[PDB]
Formats: structure tokens, C-alpha cells, sequence
């Protein structure tokens, strides 16, 4: 499937100046669009190739996300001092307001999962059930949020953009932008070898330039699955759009051909099965 | 109560000398999202870019930093990263074979 | 396009 997905924070600046915020948009691990509220005359502006051609496409779509984003840093100006008021807190911290949203779509461009969520300092706030009639209050200063948002309606106009409008844009991303965003790139893998002591040898396993950033990297002796034993860094991008991974072993020195490294990725053919 | 940053410190391409690279810092986990993020050359401060700020779904915001860098036979790269959670500025080290 | 943003 496919994601079409928005992470909103503001946070508020005591002593310098107003609260920022900062809006970007992702569909699945491809950054698409942002919104920093610090730029003179803050503007939507685009991330990725495709949409620098959305401007012929829809000729309002700057003008009308640039306002939208507006509305919402001014929004959430003020939403941080009414949390910040529910919770009795002083105006001398900052104080941070997240937000996550958009949906998942199947083949057929059909709707799976919508979704609305708000972090405050980092923990849940409030969030849209998944039934998108409903929402979740995390403790009893978000159900402040709550009943406003049940009296207003407001869960029947997220159900409206999710069902309706977030499942339209992205597929309108993901055709526009079919080459960037439609791909899936193998990684490019190898094995280096580092001795520390004698009994033992650090085997690292590589994964370089693959998208999208689902992988799973093993190592395996004889067989047997050795993840209890092994370093996995964290996933991290290449800074291309794609990203990297590997994983490590130590292992007794001249044994090294009973280890392998197993590789998964969405665009191999099969799983690579690899040794040093 | 802040969330530590974790960092990566890397290369784009494996990395042979002569070649024109990129540098990156990855710093991710960390919160609130108020952070300073510089490369550094031999020690000395470099000019970089630095992504657009995002989250992932523990609410941990990430960041890459980057900038071109000429790999030396010898020569040292470093990240500084200074944040809340930490007493005083982290200093990591690229290496050659992380 | 963004959604709409609802006041906390």
C-alpha cells in the first residue's frame, strides 16, 4: 500500500520572539513539501521534483496550502497557550505541539486506515479514532480538546479530507511523481571484515542506496538465526532519498565462512544470501 | 523530560580518497526539538544544510545535516550536536568503516 | 493539499 502523511510541530520560543511552525509532507519515505514559519512571508514550497510541476496542474494549490499553513501556525499559536493553560503551566518553558496525519490507500485507491493524532511535550494528546467519528483523550487536560471537538463536529470534517481529499492527493502524487516515488531500488550490499582479538572478528554487513526504508538485514550460523547477537544501526538516510543499514557479528576468528548475512528488501528478486 | 539524541555520523558513498563526498550527520530520537547540528573540519566549523524538521511515531524528531567533503588519506570529521539533554555539546567522529 | 487544522 501507499501513505499520504503530514507532521505539523510548533513549539513556543519565550523570550525570542513568537512560536514556530513547521509543516512537511511525506507520501511513503519521499519528503514532499514544507512550511517553516521563521521565512518572511512563509510560503508552501516544494521538496521533491514532481512538484515542481503542480503549479500548471493546479494552478491554486500554492496560494491555498500556503494560506492553509498559515492558518494553522496562527491556530497553534494559540493552541499552545490554551494547553499550556489546562495543564496550570507557567509561561516561562516551551512547550511542544505535534501533529500527525493522512492516510494509507490499497490498490484501487481505496481507503484503509485514517488517522489524526496530537502530541503536547511529547507524549499523546489527543487522537481521531478509527472509525473517524471519535476521538481518544490521552488525561484530563485533552478532554478540554475533546468535548470542543465533539460539540464543533470537527471529527466529521477529518473524516471528509481523510475519506475524501488525502486519498485524491495521493494519488495525484503518486502519478505525478511515478519515477521518484513508484520505485523500488535493491540495496547495493557487501561484507567488510575487522578483527579485534584473535578468537573473535567483527563481520558488518551492508546496505546502501535502497528505497523505499523497509529492510531486514540477518545473520545466520549454520542455519540458526543470530539477531539476539548482532549490532543493527538504526536506519538511516543516505541523503539521496534513499537510505542505509547494516548489520554486525562477532565471530570466532576462522569461522567466517559459516555465517551469512541474509538480505530482504521489496524490489530483490529473492532474499540475497551473503558471506565474506 | 528530554530524549537523548542518538547520531550516526557517515558517508553517502563508501568512501575512496580524491573523491568529492557528502557528509552526513543523522541525529533522531531526541526531544524537545530545540537542537544546534554542525559538521566540522579538522575541528574547525563547517557551512552544511540541514533537512526539514520530522518526526517519527514515538514523537522523536530527526534531522540530517550535510554538506560536501573532500575525504583526506588522513585528515578528521566530526558532528557537533548540543541539545537539552546532554550536559555539554557531543563531538562524534567519522570514521572509516563506521 | 494539508488538512485543516482544528484549535486545542
Amino acid at each position: 500500500f501507499h501513505s499520504l502523511r503530514y507532521f505539523y510541530t510548533a513549539w513556543s520560543r519565550p523570550g525570542s520572539g513568537e512560536p514556530r511552525f513547521v509543516a512537511v509532507g511525506y507520501v511513503d519515505d519521499t519528503q514532499f513539501v514544507r512550511f517553516d514559519s521563521d521565512n518572511a512571508s512563509p510560503r508552501a514550497e516544494p521538496r521533491a521534483p514532481w512538484m515542481d510541476l503542480v503549479e500548471q496542474q493546479d494552478p491554486q494549490y500554492w496560494d491555498r496550502n500556503t494560506r492553509n499553513a498559515r492558518d494553522a501556525a496562527q491556530t497553534y499559536r494559540v493552541g499552545l497557550d490554551n494547553v499550556r493553560g489546562y495543564y496550570n503551566q507557567s509561561e516561562a518553558g516551551s512547550h511542544t505541539i505535534q501533529r500527525m496525519y493522512g492516510c494509507d490507500v490499497g490498490p484501487h485507491g481505496r481507503l484503509l486506515r485514517g488517522y489524526d493524532q496530537l502530541a503536547y511535550d511529547g507524549a499523546d494528546y489527543i487522537a481521531l479514532n478509527e472509525d473517524l467519528r471519535s476521538w481518544t483523550a490521552a488525561d484530563l487536560a485533552a478532554q478540554n480538546t475533546r468535548r470542543k471537538w465533539e460539540e464543533a463536529g470537527y471529527a466529521e470534517r477529518d473524516r471528509a479530507y481523510l475519506e475524501g481529499e488525502c486519498v485524491e492527493w495521493l494519488l495525484k502524487h503518486l502519478e505525478n511523481g511515478r519515477e521518484t516515488l513508484l520505485r523500488a531500488d535493491p540495496p547495493k550490499t557487501h561484507i567488510t571484515h575487522h578483527p579485534i582479538s584473535d578468537r573473535e572478528v567483527t563481520l558488518r554487513c551492508w546496505a546502501l542506496g535502497f528505497y523505499p526504508e523497509e529492510i531486514t538485514l540477518t545473520w545466520q550460523h549454520d542455519g540458526e538465526d543470530q539477531t539476539q547477537e548482532m549490532e543493527l544501526v538504526e536506519t538511516r538516510p543516505d541523503g539521496n532519498g534513499a537510505f542505509q543499514k547494516w548489520a554486525a557479528l562477532v565471530v570466532p576468528s576462522g569461522e567466517e565462512q559459516r555465517y551469512t548475512c541474509h538480505v530482504q528488501h521489496e524490489g530483490l528478486p529473492q532474499p540475497l544470501t551473503l558471506r565474506w | 523530560e528530554p530524549r537523548t539524541p542518538k547520531i550516526q555520523v557517515y558517508s553517502r558513498h563508501p568512501a575512496e580518497n580524491g573523491k568529492p563526498n557528502y557528509l552526513n550527520c543523522y541525529v533522531y530520537g531526541f526531544h524537545p526539538p530545540q537542537i544546534e547540528i554542525d559538521l566540522l573540519k579538522n575541528g574547525q566549523k563547517m557551512k552544511t544544510e540541514q533537512s526539514d524538521l520530522s518526526f517519527s511515531k514515538d514523537w522523536s524528531f530527526y534531522l540530517l545535516v550535510h554538506t560536501d567533503f573532500t575525504p583526506s588519506t588522513v585528515d578528521e570529521y566530526s558532528c557537533r550536536v548540543n541539545h537539552s539533554s546532554l550536559a555539554a555539546p557531543h563531538m562524534v567522529k567519522w570514521d572509516r568503516n563506521n | 493539499d494539508f488538512a485543516n487544522t482544528f484549535l486545542p
